[PDB]
RNA sequence: AAGGAAUUAUAACAAAGAAGUAACACGUAAAGUGUGUAUCAAUCGAGUUUCUGACCUAUCAGCUUUUGAUGUUAGGGUAUUGGCCUAACAUGGCUAUGACGGGUAACGGGGAAUUAGAGUUCGAUUCCGGAGAGGGAGCCUGAGAAAUAGCUACCACAUCUAAGGAAGGCAGCAGGCGCGUAAAUUACCCAAUUCUAAAGAAGAGAGGUAGUGACAAGAAAUA
RNA sequence: UUCAAAGAAUCAUUCUUUUUAAAAUCCGGAUUUGUUACUUUGAGUAAAUUAGAGUGUUCAAAGCAAACAGUUAAAGCAUUGUGUUUGAAUACUAUAGCAUGGAAUAACAAAAUUGAACAAGCU
RNA sequence: AAAAACCGUAAAUCCUAUCUUUUAAAGGAAGGAGAAGUCGUAACAAGGUUUCCGUAGGUGAACCUGCGGAAGGAUCAU
């Protein structure tokens, strides 16, 4: 079932009647997956299929959640240097990202996300490329320096 | 009013330290209706006027298959994926499905070739044809009348049309 | 020692020469077959190795056959789902639990049971991290007894 | 209320104005115009601190009032009009012609120049718009729109632009070995040939510019101003000829005098 | 348990020097340790050493010239920038005229002076006097 | 072993322990607890003005034998009653039983000084004339 | 024709469609200027926004979600993005790497003091940014204000009044009372530095100059 | 988990050149090969302060000026007229972000109840 | 134009509630200081019952006693 909303999920930029489905390239060498080019699914905020251009930062993360609809959480784990102790310390930050159903992403999977406009109250990113990866504890606890 | 005054995602109260800066303007909704035309001008930022349609009728409606358009009175609102209240109140917004007085399109067709620039070959749907037979056809609105001040829209077609019919479906 | 205060160093230590010694007549295929037979007969890896060392003339299956014995078992397809050491630990735990059930006041046993559980959880975790265990495998004190078979 | 800022504080003034800390509280605040305040220079500074024709702002204003100072050949009476990187100034009474250039430090000098060469000015294009009637217009660092520019002109290249009439003479592509001047960080006066351009994907396109002492230095492509083909510059450069010496070398030079 | 083989080895060496041994059995050899030993040899502090290959982590035995005052690791292998070096060396080693402060540097392991000559600082292994 | 962790990525522990432990330092605690402003007459100040309430004697610590001349004063700032020792060979009588005294610390932050038991304050101006000046006498005379 | 990437520039077709393109003023230059004007670009900027970065407290451990908390859809609104707001639907989101509270005698930063090197403390205060004009809130004008020597209202102060009404907001400059351990003249001027204007020629407590000044800082008599 | 080896200069040491495997690319010759940390170079940053260059504010704190030639002209350079040389450097502007050379040290990724590399054939 | 109605911003006032912060209070019960005050002698020596621990009960007060510990014992010893 494609049309799940009260409205008709169309795909802006499609052009149905005249001409010789719509996707774009997004750039920075991130290959548009098969599932975007083939495989109907409408998404306003897909990098490839929709109308959001990714631009600004690109940062790899590691997914913590799939619980939201078409939306993912990724903790960036990183090292904050403290000059007093000339040592580091694990620190982190949970970036919420928009997904788009071209990417089937279970937790612990590495992703890379480009920036893009403010899509919601907190989701300013969308996932461009999903490496696979496997995890055994909780993704919560995996440090992957990156 | 476009601004903060809102919890912090962790659910912590943002203790506010800033009034309301005018560029965070949230001026109130024009619930634009049917009727004889009547539109006010609101003065947005750099003298950028925008046209609060408050009553409307004679929007520009397109026929996508043939890629043409005509100005018609719009005779009723019949669905609103936002909420049914709006449709009850007969309020036009940017994805309202409404009914056009659809004689104009028919007339155009007659003028061009047959009876119910030219890449004709498509030659109409069954459902659409049926609709035309009663005079009055379902059509999305596509302008945001509250901003733009026009009820510009387009005729609903094939799959989308079917879906909307299903949604409408009566039944009990 | 991981848990006691034991600090002993009793150990096998293999000889410098790791290309098989001159006197070893057995061709690899035969030894493989023997290993397979042993496995079938109910022996576990370590036990099998011991048997090979003692009953037949062969020091180390690694010098005769390029592969180690677990690997060859795996190849032949008679590898246990549940690894040797882990299995043993589980068995021990089960035994302890039975005793506890029988005999509630044994404090030392309980303490030791906890230790064995902990060790299992370590070992278990390690196996999960590889792919010998499935990720869906907690060890349960209720189930445990059934698992070993 | 809160809108734009009309004043400029004399310490917050951009260093290459070379103002005082004393000698005032404020600075002139370039009018909006054809140049970015941080890389421009108002006419006041030129008149008063560089040429020293005026002692005061008042004198500068007076001078301007006589319609005698032209910047790119059309007059200006706005004391704080920004002059900027390449622009020819024609002080009419002396019959002096200056062209603004950079020193080997960050500083603007007024160069002094002939009638003949004065009639043109170099201008680097930045954007190349399409507009109505599929006519292309280049937009120069001089905040000036050149319409109907020759199609082979691309986004970074300079253009020799006439002043008497708005039309262009010739253009110089942004090539691998094109004589270049700089106009921003560290290596600002520097003049080189170009060795290599990086052409990073999402980022700033960094370029490496070999000098005539063969000292390579890098720079953003943003702030590089094409000035020639490998052989000859299309403008008269200052005495130093964009050869930013080492510190030690400079000191030695100073000593030998 | 072991953590830093190298540190342990260095400690052992120091102990040997203190006693006034001659020979000394550095018990787990490591590429890094070997490199360190070589460096030491180069700057005269150590004699020959016969990295004996078992079929495991090797043993070294090392020939001492009665010449080392101390040698040591400085654990936390602090990244150290080229400008940051001087202060570190002041802190550590007894005189500017002598002693050596060994860095692992993307151009192999080498002493502070060497690093300076090169241009790259790196992570700081240890030192001797 | 050291006691402390010396890992490269140890910094969190190192910082955190220091943060907790700082508070064992008495001086640090004195500086950074909020009870300074609450529980102090001068309320974080050099001096304070207090009208006098009682000229009073205070017997010294056991080994020494004197009755030190103090003045129990009320701070105008704070409404606090405090004893302030008055210096000088005969400088209790230089002040009135109700005089606007300006009183300083004694030299040891809060901590009490010398022979005196629990008088942490040194009157050093009366009716705006300097107690020292009055003591010298060649300089000044108390205006009233 | 670009841009890493376009539903971009642009071109065509079908519909609507603002505003505009001088019913203006000088007499100039070597035919010029002022004023105005649609779109574009530049500029002076502004708004949002990415990442990273902060002090004390666990005698603050669970928070957030009817009251938008987290997301999806559709809209409304905005100059534009966005729970920014509405409706409908999910049940999310943050947290022992300290969420959420509490405290700060907290505006932030550039910096200051003091240090061999680390550091520790300070940073109201020359510049940049934020905020506020007694307290909240609300608007009008305008390119830009949620303006405060704009307005509306309430609260708290408070002035004149013929008692009907009326105006008022020094955290501008001086100056005064109060508070206080604790801080200067109701000075002269636009000359300099700048701003504003119908832009040399006017204004400017912006700014400067003196006055008070043992805050500091430097040089230096008393032979 | 690629260790090493050889030649030339200098006062046992220093700095330099050359080759010792495998794969892809280019007309037998010639040239690309995990990620991040780390490090090196850059780039880009307001000045004021700070360090710091120059400069006899009479010194100094300063400031960002100045110096030079002359009882009034020579000299230069300009085609009688025009002073001239100049200076207001440089470094600092995180711990993050940007590009960047990297051989060591660290991680991580790749990797057998089976994993991918070619040559042939069929779709 | 006034006036009105409805959403929507929404001051302010009042009522609770909760929290924070100073602050009163009969009495209670600590603490510290002082004064050659009363009662003992607890501890320091085998301190005149070795001391000390934890716990429980006791008692004007130091303290006493039980149980199990310790030597920081007065025993490094058959
Ligand atoms: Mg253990
Ligand atoms: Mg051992
Ligand atoms: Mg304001
Ligand atoms: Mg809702
Ligand atoms: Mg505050
Ligand atoms: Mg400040
Ligand atoms: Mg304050
Ligand atoms: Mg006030
Ligand atoms: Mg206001
Ligand atoms: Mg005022
Ligand atoms: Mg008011
Ligand atoms: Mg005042
Ligand atoms: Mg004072
Ligand atoms: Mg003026
Ligand atoms: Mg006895
Ligand atoms: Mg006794
Ligand atoms: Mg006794
Ligand atoms: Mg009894
Ligand atoms: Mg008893």
């Amino acid at each position: 079932d494609v049309q799940h909303e009260r409205a008709y999920q169309k795909q802006e930029g499609a052009s149905f009647f005249n001409s010789k489905r719509y996707w774009k390239k997004v750039g920075l060498g991130f290959a548009t997956p098969k599932e975007a080019k083939e495989g109907v699914y409408v998404d306003k905020k897909c990098p490839f299929t929709g109308n959001v251009s990714i631009r600004g930062r690109i940062l790899k993360g590691m997914v913590i959640s799939n619980k939201m609809k078409r939306t993912i959480i990724i903790r960036r784990n990183y090292l904050h240097y403290v000059k007093k102790y000339n040592r580091f310390e694990k620190r982190h930050k949970n970036i919420p990202c928009h997904c788009s159903p071209c990417f089937d992403v279970k937790e612990g999977d590495i992703v890379t996300v480009g920036q893009c406009r403010p899509l919601s109250k907190t989701v300013r990113f969308n996932v461009l490329h999903v490496e696979k990866h496997q995890i055994f504890g909780s993704a919560r606890k995996q440090f992957v320096l990156f | 009013r476009d601004g903060r005054h809102k919890l912090r995602l962790t659910g912590g109260k943002k203790k506010i330290h800033k009034k309301k800066r005018k560029y965070e303007l949230g001026r109130p909704p024009s619930n634009t209706k049917l009727g004889s035309r009547q539109v006010h001008v609101v003065r947005g930022r750099g003298r950028n006027y925008k046209y609060r349609a408050i009553k409307l009728d004679s929007g520009s409606f397109s026929w996508p298959t043939f890629g043409i358009s005509k100005n018609t009175r719009i005779i009723d609102v019949v669905y609103n994926a936002s909420n049914n209240e709006l449709v009850r109140t007969k309020t036009l917004v940017k994805n309202c499905i409404v009914v056009i007085d659809s004689h104009p399109f028919t007339t155009w067709y007659e003028n061009t070739f047959g009876t119910t620039k030219i890449g004709k070959s498509k030659n109409i749907d069954p459902l659409l044809l049926e609709q035309f037979k009663q005079g009055r056809v379902l059509a999305c609105i596509s302008s945001r009348p509250g901003q733009c001040g026009k009820a510009d829209g387009y005729i609903i077609e094939g799959d989308e049309l079917l879906f909307y019919k299903r949604k409408m479906d009566k039944r009990n | 020692r991981m848990y006691g205060k034991g600090k002993g160093i009793s150990s096998s230590t293999l000889p410098y020469k790791r290309k098989q010694p001159s006197w070893l007549k057995q061709k690899p295929s035969e030894i493989e077959d023997a290993i397979i037979k042993l496995a079938k007969k109910g022996q576990t890896p370590s036990q099998i190795g011991a048997t090979l060392r003692d009953n037949y003339g062969i020091p180390q299956v690694k010098s005769v056959t390029g592969n180690k014995i677990l690997r060859i078992l795996r190849a032949q397809g008679i590898a246990t789902t549940i690894p040797e050491d882990l299995y043993f630990l589980i068995k021990k735990a089960v035994s302890m639990r039975k005793h506890l059930e029988k005999n509630k006041k044994d404090k030392d046993c309980k303490f030791r049971l906890i230790l064995t559980e902990s060790k299992i959880h370590r070992i278990s975790r390690y196996y999960k991290r590889k792919k010998l265990l499935p990720s869906n495998w907690k060890y349960q004190s209720s189930t445990a007894s059934a698992l070993i078979a | 209320g809160k809108g734009i800022k009309k004043h400029l504080k004399r310490v917050n003034a951009p260093s290459h104005w070379m103002l005082n800390k004393m000698g005032g509280q404020y600075a002139p605040k370039t009018s909006s115009g054809p140049h970015k305040l941080l890389e421009s220079i108002p006419l006041v500074i030129l008149l008063r601190n560089r040429l020293k024709y005026a002692l005061t702002f008042d004198e500068v204003k007076m001078i301007l009032i006589q319609k005698i100072v032209k910047v790119d050949n059309k007059v200006r009476t706005d004391c704080t009009f920004p002059v900027g990187l390449m622009d020819v100034i024609h002080i009419t009474k002396s019959n002096e012609y200056f062209r603004l250039l950079y020193d080997i430090k960050g500083r603007f000098v007024p160069h002094r120049i002939t009638n003949e060469e004065s009639k043109y000015k170099l201008c680097k294009v930045k954007k190349i718009l399409l507009r109505k009637g599929r006519l292309s217009i280049a937009v120069t660092h001089d905040g000036r729109s050149i319409p109907y520019i020759h199609p082979d002109v691309k986004v970074n290249d300079t253009v020799r632009l006439d002043l008497e009439t708005g039309k262009v003479l010739e253009h110089l592509k942004f090539q691998v070995g094109s004589l270049v001047m700089v106009t921003a960080g560290h290596s600002v006066g520097r003049v080189g040939v170009i060795s290599s351009i990086d052409k990073n994907m999402g980022t700033y396109d960094i370029i490496h510019v070999k000098d005539s002492r063969n000292k390579v230095f890098a720079t953003r492509l943003s702030n590089v101003f094409v000035i020639g083909d490998n052989t000859k510059p299309y403008i008269s450069l200052p005495r130093e000829k964009g050869i930013k010496l080492d510190i030690i070398e400079e000191r030695r030079n100073r000593l030998k005098a | 348990v072991r953590m830093s083989v190298l540190a342990d080895c260095l400690k052992t060496i120091n102990n040997a020097e203190k006693r006034g041994r001659r020979q000394v059995l550095i018990r787990p050899s490591s590429k890094v340790v070997i490199k360190f030993l070589q460096y030491m040899q180069k700057k005269g502090y150590i004699g020959s050493f016969e990295i004996v290959d078992d079929h495991r982590s090797g043993k070294i035995v090392v020939n001492l010239l009665g010449r080392i005052n101390k040698c040591a690791v400085i654990s936390p292998r602090y990244d150290v920038k080229l400008d940051e070096i001087e202060k570190i060396i002041t802190s550590i080693l007894p005189s500017r005229l002598f002693g050596h402060l060994i860095l692992t540097t993307p151009y192999g392991i080498m002493d502070h002076e060497e690093a300076r000559r090169k241009h790259t600082g790196g992570k700081v292994l240890g030192f001797f006097f | 072993g050291s006691g402390k962790p010396s890992g490269l990525r140890a910094a969190r522990k190192l910082r955190i322990r220091r943060r907790t432990q700082r508070w064992a330092d008495k001086s640090y605690k004195k500086s950074h607890l909020g009870t300074r402003w609450k529980s102090n007459p001068f309320r974080g100040s050099s001096h304070a003005k207090g009208i006098v309430v009682e000229k009073v004697a205070i017997e010294a610590k056991q080994p020494n034998s004197a009755y030190r001349k103090c003045v129990r004063v009320q701070l105008i700032k704070n409404g606090k009653k405090i004893t302030a020792f008055v210096p000088g060979d005969g400088c209790l009588n230089f002040i009135d039983e109700n005089d606007e005294v300006l009183v300083s610390g004694f030299g040891r932050s809060g901590h009490s000084v010398g022979d005196l038991p629990g008088v942490k304050f040194k009157v050093v101006k009366v009716a705006r004339v300097s107690l020292l000046a009055l003591f010298k006498e060649k300089k000044e005379k108390p205006r009233s």
